[PDB]
């Protein structure tokens, strides 16, 4: 296929590794894509034997403590885990400006967190988590 | 609502929704977000105002037509004003182009570079900035557009951005129809709209379970889904009623005689119907309709005996008067007839019927007023008068306490001539007479009157005696002397005629009476 652009890919299950000291993070470009992958499982298993949660756009201080309250922006919903054709999906473009009235900015050189609640609902000090530094202007081009 | 069928649901398209962009990479892209639902959806947006020329087409997947002729497409989007975009000096836009191509194969795999058909261009009624981003305002613009009259199995529909900033919501492709309908009880089936927006579809009804057509039922069907003015009808069968959009059974207690009327009714007063779907009532116990009739009009029953029987009588003639009955039934039809017979000592019922040519002045029979004047019947025997009350049935249930009985004794007037009287014995000086009672007395006779005199009518002197019995003794009479007798009797009422000369001649018998 063609690009200029990137795509970074995450798998947001608990089974990821990267996730473990709870300090995964990527450096991106303006207009490079992060897509997040739901967990999603076979046919034959209990939508509850299952993991599912809520994703959310934060700030620093809810990135820290793991609470979107009054922190951020409801983004996405982990919840459908036997969906149809392969995980659910969401899609991020680290854009300049958005054509959505309600969509998202991002500036070069700044930096941007993602937290998740679950469907379990546990009220958790833990929480699987993102940091996203866009890059420098002058190390992109 | 419930006139348009989706054919195609972009938010909907729960399996997702693969349209083919092109370019794939730097054009319309898909980017998650929250909408008017605050549903996270998948939605194209580009984005691309900086670059001098742009060409970015996103195309649907094959959509199927269905039968529809005349399609809509109702585009949700957000555009961005170019003045909140910096620096973006000649290239930037606020339209995009919206196109569609008709084919059977749901498997073109590549946009087409010719044969797509512009169907308009798209222009927003609120450009966003800054500030609405700022405050999470949402200006949503609503385009519908629409397309036809289409005839192959589908078609694909196309976005064309040539360097607006845009973010497609949503696409709801769909046609209207006519839902399924009862008018005037007939029933319309759901129907797809004509080719065009000013297109009329004729559909014609089917009468409903159960009624019977009147004027064949028709219906229009108005590109908007809408019916239009009807024409036609269909009308409940006998035993049913429109109710809702059916003719239902009557209920019990309720009836209704023919189509043309127009509900149920509940039967009339002495009528019932004890099953649902009833077109008559059947009459209660006791009682009827005359054969001038309305199953509408309540049932009746025979009156009660007449009242106040009274009786007026002259010598050979008797006038009869009464009353109304207690009950009448009730019918203003009543009606009565007179019935004469004859007995006496024979209480039980013994009596000959009198059958004569008498009068019974007007009618004796089917006689609308309370009397009746009898003439021409024989002077001293009991006749008997039943009157009985009658109306328009009874017919149906006759019985004697219909009727009120005057048993009555007649008047009497002067008996007929005796007609034979006979010399029982003549003696020169005496002549014994007797004589049989009358024919018709007419009465009680009270005595007989016997008047004589000579048969020459010089020295004549006319002579009468009187008596209880049918015989007498003349004495004191001319020897060998012709006289003549007659005789009559007397009732209350008078004298009868004088019998028909008896002529006797002394003799010369000696009397014995006389002796020596
Ligand atoms: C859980 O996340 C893991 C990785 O952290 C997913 O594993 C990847 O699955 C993709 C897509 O099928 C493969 O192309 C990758 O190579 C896999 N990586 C590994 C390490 O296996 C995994 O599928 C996720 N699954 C669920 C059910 O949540
Ligand atoms: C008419 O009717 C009566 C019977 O109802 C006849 O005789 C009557 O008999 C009763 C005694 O049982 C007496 O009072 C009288 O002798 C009669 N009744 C009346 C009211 O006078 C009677 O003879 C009949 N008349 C004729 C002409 O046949
Ligand atoms: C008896 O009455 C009838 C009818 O009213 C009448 O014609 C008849 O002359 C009457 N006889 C009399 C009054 O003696």
């Amino acid at each position: 296929a063609a690009a200029v652009a990137d795509r970074y890919a995450v798998y947001w299950n608990s089974s990821n590794p990267r996730f473990q000291r709870g300090d995964y993070h990527i450096d991106v470009c303006i207009n490079d894509y992060l897509d997040v992958f739901c967990p999603h499982y076979e046919d034959s298993v209990p939508e509850d034997k299952t993991e599912r949660y809520v994703l959310y756009m934060v700030n620093f201080d809810g990135y820290s403590a793991c609470d979107h309250t009054s922190k951020g922006f409801k983004r996405w919903e982990c919840n459908r885990p036997h969906s149809p054709n392969g995980p659910l999906k969401f899609s991020e473009k680290f854009q300049l400006f958005t054509p959505f009235s309600l969509g998202f900015e991002f500036r070069p050189g700044r930096e941007y967190f993602y937290i998740s609640s679950a469907i379990p609902d546990n009220g958790r000090r833990s929480c699987l988590k993102l940091k996203v530094f866009v890059r420098p202007t002058n190390s992109c081009m | 609502p419930a006139n348009e069928v989706t054919l195609l649901d972009s938010r909907s398209v729960q399996g997702e929704l693969g349209w083919i962009a092109s370019p794939l990479e730097g054009g319309w892209e898909e980017v998650s977000i929250m909408d008017e639902k605050n549903t996270p959806i998948r939605t194209y947006q580009v984005c691309n105002v900086m670059e001098p020329s742009q060409n970015n087409w996103l195309r649907t997947d094959w959509i199927t037509r269905e039968g529809a002729q005349r399609v809509y497409i109702e585009i949700k989007f957000t555009l961005r004003d170019c003045n909140s975009l910096p620096g973006v000096m000649g290239t930037c836009k606020e339209t995009f182009n919206l196109y569609y191509y008709e084919s059977d194969n749901d498997k073109e795999r590549f946009i087409r570079e010719n044969q797509f058909v512009k169907i308009d261009t798209i222009a927003a009624d609120e450009s966003f900035t800054q500030v609405d981003i700022g405050d999470r305002i949402m200006k949503l613009n609503t385009e519908i557009r629409d397309v036809g009259p289409l005839s192959k199995k589908g078609f694909y529909l196309a976005f064309q951005d040539v360097g607006a900033c845009i973010a497609l919501v949503s696409v709801r492709v769909f046609y209207k129809k006519c839902p399924l309908t009862v008018r005037n009880l007939a029933q319309f089936p759901d129907t797809i709209t004509g080719a065009d927006t000013s297109s009329l579809v004729e559909v014609r009804g089917s009468c409903v379970n159960n009624s019977e057509e009147k004027d064949v039922p028709k219906m229009y069907c108005g590109a908007d889904g809408e019916w239009l003015v009807p024409i036609g009808n269909c009308l409940c069968n006998a035993g049913h009623e429109e109710r809702s959009g059916e003719c239902q059974a009557c209920k019990i207690g309720y009836y209704k005689a023919l189509s043309t009327d127009a509900t149920c009714a509940k039967c009339p007063p002495h009528s019932y119907s004890v099953w649902e779907g009833a077109t008559s009532c059947t009459c209660d116990r006791g009682f009827f309709r005359a054969d001038n009739d309305a199953a509408s009009m309540p049932c009746t029953r025979p009156p009660s005996a007449p009242l106040n029987l009274i009786s007026n009588v002259n010598e050979t003639s008797v006038n009869l008067e009464w009353s109304s009955p207690q009950n009448t039934g009730g019918r203003q039809d009543i009606s009565y007839n007179v019935v004469c017979k004859k007995c006496g000592a024979g209480d039980p019922s013994k009596c000959r019927p009198c059958g004569s040519g008498v009068h019974y002045t007007p009618q004796q029979n089917g006689l609308k007023t309370t009397k009746v004047s009898i003439t021409d019947l024989l002077a001293h025997t009991n006749y008997t008068f039943e009157i009985w009350a009658v109306n328009g049935v009874s017919k149906y249930n006759p019985n004697p306490d219909q009727s009120v009985s005057v048993t009555v004794t007649t008047n009497q007037a002067a008996p007929s001539s005796i007609a034979l009287v006979q010399a029982k014995e003549v003696t020169r000086y005496s002549v014994a007479l007797a004589w049989l009672e009358p024919d018709r007395p007419n009465g009680v006779i009270l005595e007989y009157e016997v008047k004589y005199y000579e048969k020459d009518q010089n020295e004549r002197s006319y002579r009468i005696v009187r008596t209880a019995a049918r015989n007498t003794d003349i004495k004191g009479l001319n020897p060998l002397t012709s006289y003549v007798f007659h005789v009559r009797a007397r009732t209350a009422a008078g004298y009868g005629d004088f019998s028909e000369p008896l002529e006797v001649t002394t003799n010369t018998v000696p009397s014995r009476i006389i002796g020596d």
